[PDB]
């Protein structure tokens, strides 16, 4: 699905995530793509919190 | 078509994958023999971990048995059962 | 137990999905970090059961995938990379 | 089928065949299991005609 892949790309491009958060998010997305949106908002909220 | 990022990521991530292995490589002590076939299909750890602090290792292993033609050149040949090591589970772990 | 003919058939030279390091296909791109760092490619594998033969590609294609490229400490992007594939394989001298 | 594999093993056991002949027979058999017995005879003929 183009939708799910787009979400995956958005999360992947977040600059302040580490390799572990990166994988955890992407892998959860693959596991249950119906959680894509929530996973992205979670990832975005996290990425901003971990800014320098 | 173009392979989507999420599909590349999933398919390339550490897991057991069918890999063709030299029998000589698995039976180093029998290179007097000639085998047909010379390689066998074995489930093995492969792929990436995308974390420099981690590596793809087998965490569960089993054996599998195959019918192989064991040829002693000019002095015999016979079908024998041969055992090989297989990877059932692969995980990304610290080195 | 796997039967002899079943082994022979599954092992004979053919295109098989093979995990390849991106750096092996793009060695001049060492400065970058790719995610994922390896990709699934159809490559010639298996045996020819001959000593005068070798499994080699008789027909190739190119495939395009979305890969993340990171030049450490100056931005990352997800773009398209091309990879060589093997469509047909043969035992040859 | 156990019978098809028994025929494969028999053809492979003929010593006087070369790498090429070997493969032709086995691969033909694998492709068409119905021809199993006939392929066995022809290889038998070939094996002794190639007696050292």
């Amino acid at each position: 699905k183009e939708m799910h892949n787009a979400y995956a790309i958005e999360i992947a491009l977040l600059p302040n995530l580490n390799d572990q958060q990166f994988h955890a998010f992407i892998w959860s997305l693959i596991d249950d793509p119906s959680q894509s949106a929530n996973l992205l908002a979670e990832a975005k909220k996290l990425n901003d919190a971990q800014a320098p | 078509e173009v392979v989507k990022f999420m599909d590349v990521y999933q398919r390339s991530y550490c897991h057991p994958i069918e890999t063709l292995v030299d029998i000589f490589q698995e039976y180093p002590d029998e290179i007097e023999y000639i085998f047909k076939p010379s390689c066998v299909p074995l489930m093995r750890c492969g792929g990436c971990c995308n974390d420099e602090g981690l590596e793809c290792v087998p965490t569960e292993e089993s054996n599998i048995t195959m019918q192989i033609m064991r040829i002693k050149p000019h002095q015999g040949q016979h079908i024998g059962e041969m055992s090989f090591l297989q990877h059932n589970k692969c995980e990304c772990r610290p080195k």
